[PDB]
């Protein structure tokens, strides 16, 4: 498997 | 190995009584007293327990602050000393003994003392 | 007949290990193997293999975050099984209790098998100062299970699963010569000379147990004795690379017997060592703990009459004192080991080290 | 919160070389620490089984104790006439200790 | 266009940190403040209150557990901020970006607020040995949220979410005076002496970028230069509550122009500072990581004007060192202090840290 | 809550 | 600033040959230098890259260990050395320049050299 | 595995003052490590966008990037006859970098 790491979202105005 | 507890009586309520319990065959660092009570027609309940050994006491929500439970190390003897007793504090209290290393129940008790309110 | 396992489980709940004990006792010829069962789904481990690693190692420190001097670990002992796949027979075919585990879990059970050598030191835990921010330095023995690719590859926080237990000692069932010991303090010129005689009454002593000291004392001299003091020293040895040697008083018992010149003095003294008013004293040794239970005072660490090197981890070791006041000087004592026991029941030179050797020097004293 | 123990059934009447069995009920999933004792009319109470199991020494071995989960069960092989009593069932794994309410055989 | 946002998940699946970056820029004067917002369920916390703190630490030893001289941490800035139940409105009601986020977010959403101090130091690593088994000594940023009844209650692993950020420093807009030094050596009774000049070309270079160094020597004496040496040195000054400094080569350029006597000499070096060659030296200083990925060498620690106290982490800086060889001593330098950074873009006295500074003064040198 | 501790089972012959 | 290169031109298979880049404008300490080909008719394909700032070199899984890749920093050059020419190593090699701090595309392109089997 | 980055459509025709967008499908959750190359029939490729949105200097300001998940679209807003030729779709998030197979502008 992976481990939990940090991930990103998007952002709108 | 006996277990006389004296001090049991009849107390105007709101006063106080202190019961005391003279163990003998054993010692007081390795063993810990508990003191246990039967309300009449009722089944058991604890009121109090003391650990010599470590230094801790231990008392019931029902009874807590108005009871205080030391032991006299020198003596090999415990004391409930009992303040203001209300109405339901009435039964009969067994002093029990059990071991400090460890604990497997309440292997020997006393003979009772009756404890009355009016 | 129902017996009872303990069982503690993976985060990701797919890999469980199962132990018949938590205390495994020490025989002082023979050390009860630790025996388990490791519960692992092989679709969960595609291609990872499965290892459990038994670790006993001298820390410091809390366990998850101190702001401080952190742990210094230092394993003493350190052996690897491979869970899954299978590894050879040896040693033995699976136990009773093996057996009767991969009976009651099925084919996803596999046994591990650890035989803890016979001089490695007893769990014991140093009592951390009023001042300090964490716990003290001690040793204990800890059990790990994961699945990786390899040993040396990195841990896994989300996979692994670590598991504490303990070793422990209980009292021999043969009895000891009695302890007892004298000393004598002769004046400048006389023939007369102070002399004193103290004995225990056994050699091992339960927890809680009192302990009778049979001062004698002989002083046909012509001084005045003041006072008897008599005090029960912890002593708490402890072995890295350095051999570092550290008395802490658990009892003292002092009466104003004075006894006059030319004349014997006979007393039997009653003490007894616990934790009541131990609580503030740093340096204190306290047998291993699971969680945080309370437990008593470190047990004596006993060893073998062939007792060659055995200098690892932490030694404790009990004495009682009994001390002579006499006025202007003079000073005279006495000290009489023994043992301090439950009963049985019956149902590299690395710079870091030397860094943290001279640490503890300067803090226990 | 207080761990209550419930124990049932509360009377019952038996007869000599009958087999009783009492059951408690943990009302919290509490380890194998549970002591049994027995109470005669006018005397102290007396150990019996301790750990749920295990029998106290001089206690006669028809008095067996039992765990199931949470449920502690008191088996007396074969009843003698000197088995007419209260039983209590007593918890000991946490503080405070909880007493069951009681159970009295009868003839 | 679409901004990015970057977010981690307590392992539990419920506390989710989200903030708007990840490296903090220091602009000497002010420093950019750390906004963002903390989502959880309140049926989840039941009087649990929500606690985001954000803590910088001078660090030793690797992340996991290690068998030596394991992590001396000490806290260099602490802040605590209560997300739910929600704090007073300062400072100042939620920015644009936490506007933002609770929009996308909803009423789940909760915003916290970090101002970092200007004194506080940037985010370097020293480079560990080869000898090592685990990375050396350092300082770093680091973002925790957690759940709990009280402050002072112990952590939760389940729960609480541990997230890195980095401070940063980018190159000055103005340039810097012209990096010039000279030295004479001269002999016992002549008036000629010898002379030599060095200088740079500019004050600031960038990372990779070479740099030139104009050494002129006006050796009118009767001896004779053999060779000139040049040196680009890395100095590390570690302070925790002594100043303790450290010098690391990183680029040498050794070139045979020997000097005739009473004759003069000009050349234009060209040294360049860079990782392929110096991986296998201990102490070297590099930038911060969020991960195990590589850093270039770490940026000079620029102060500003007004450097009132600022001594803490770790501060480098760099120079380059110009030597003449002379045969039978006489040896003369001279040395160019000089500023490397990125290019803006465009889009107590506890025993244990004496301990430790006296650990690390021996293990460094 | 309570955290994830370690917990007991039954074995039987 | 410009990448010339040569070296490219027909070879017999099995043979070798040796592309030389030459940079000018920029360092080799401050760019990471990559080589993409174009194979006729078919899209780019990235086949080696070397950073001398940190000393690691990459390559791709059809061309590892019979292409290698080093650079001459004191003349501010590449070479790409092809040992082994198989039959589809035939393609257009380019020189591309990309920034090392940090990566943002291949912003710096040669002109082509083509190479023959 | 090697990110295959899938870019669609592979041949269209257009007009001048016309409107052209590229899809480019990743096969991995990259981030907008994407870049955008042009290359006219002879010569080489030439960058355009970086970060998937960010306009390289120089670029006319017609061409424009954006991210949509996994999806990387390039737009031009007005068509001129500078801009037939073959634009490649490339990922530098992950060793190896990938290019798109190519899709050529035609009038």
């Amino acid at each position: 498997s992976l481990s939990s790491c940090s991930e990103s979202s998007i952002l709108t105005a | 190995v006996q277990l006389v507890e004296s001090g049991g009586g009849l107390v105007q309520p709101g006063g106080s009584l202190r019961l005391s319990c003279a163990a003998s065959g054993f010692n007081v660092y390795s063993s810990s007293i508990h003191w246990v009570r039967q309300a009449p027609g009722k089944g058991l309940e604890w009121v109090a327990s003391i650990s010599s050994y470590y230094g801790y006491t231990y008392y019931a929500d029902s009874v807590k602050g108005r009871f205080t439970i030391s032991a006299d190390t020198s003596k090999n003897t415990a004391y409930l000393q009992m303040n203001s007793l209300r109405a339901e504090d009435t039964a009969v209290y067994y002093c029990a003994r059990s071991r400090q290393f460890w604990y497997s129940g309440l292997d020997y008790w006393g003979q009772g003392t009756l404890v009355t309110v009016s | 007949p129902g017996t009872r396992v303990f069982k503690k489980s993976s985060p990701n709940g797919k890999l469980t290990v199962y132990l018949g004990k938590r205390d495994f006792v020490d025989h002082l010829d023979k050390v009860d193997p630790v025996d388990g069962v490791v519960l692992v789904d092989p679709d969960y481990l595609k291609d990872r293999k499965v290892f459990v690693t038994l670790t006993v190692a001298f820390r410091y420190g809390r366990e998850d975050c101190d702001v401080l001097g952190l742990s210094f670990r230092k394993d003493l002992f350190i052996a690897n099984y491979q869970a899954f796949p299978p590894t050879p027979n040896p040693p033995r075919p699976p136990t009773r209790l093996q057996e009767r585990l991969l009976r009651k879990l099925g084919q996803h059970a596999h046994p591990f098998f650890f035989t803890i050598p016979q001089n490695l030191p007893s769990s014991v835990t140093l009592q951390p100062g009023p001042e300090d921010t964490g716990k003290a330095l001690g040793v204990d023995f800890e059990i790990r299970a994961f699945v990786a690719k390899s040993l040396e590859e990195k841990s896994h926080k989300r996979n692994s699963v670590r598991l504490v237990i303990r070793k422990v000692q209980f009292a021999p069932e043969k009895p000891g010569p009695q302890p007892s010991a004298e000393t004598t303090r002769h004046f400048l010129m006389s023939d007369r000379s102070l002399h004193l005689e103290a004995s225990l009454d056994k050699e091992l002593y339960y927890h809680g147990e009192p302990l009778n000291v049979n001062v004698h004392v002989t002083n046909n001299s012509t001084k005045t004795v003041k006072k008897i003091k008599v005090s029960v020293r912890q002593y708490a040895d402890i072995v890295l690379f350095s051999t570092a040697q550290y008395k802490v008083p658990v009892a003292q018992v002092e009466q104003d017997d004075q006894v006059s010149p030319s004349s014997t003095f006979s007393k039997v003294y009653t003490i007894t060592p616990f934790l009541a008013n131990n609580r503030e004293k740093r340096g204190l040794a306290l047998d291993g703990k699971l969680k945080h239970e309370d437990t008593n005072l470190a047990s004596s660490t006993i060893v073998k009459e062939g007792a060659n090197k055995e200098v690892l981890g932490i030694l404790v070791s009990y004495r009682v004192k009994v001390k002579l006041v006499v006025s202007r000087g003079g000073d005279v004592s006495v000290e009489l080991p023994f043992v301090l026991m439950h009963p049985k029941p019956h149902d590299y030179a690395t710079d870091d080290d030397i860094v943290f050797e001279d640490f503890a020097r300067l803090r226990l004293k | 919160s207080d761990i209550q123990m419930t124990q049932s059934p509360s009377s019952l009447s038996a007869s000599v070389g009958d087999r009783v069995t009492i059951t408690c009920r943990a009302s919290q999933s509490v380890s194998s620490a549970v002591a049994w004792y027995q109470q005669k009319p006018g005397k102290a109470p007396k150990l019996l089984i301790y750990s749920a199991s295990s029998l106290y020494s001089g206690v006669p071995s028809r008095f067996s104790g039992s765990r199931s989960g949470t449920d502690f069960t008191l088996t007396i092989s074969s009843l003698q006439p000197e088995d007419f009593a209260t039983y209590y069932c007593q918890q000991y794994k946490y503080v405070p200790v909880t007493f069951g309410q009681g159970t009295k055989v009868e003839i």
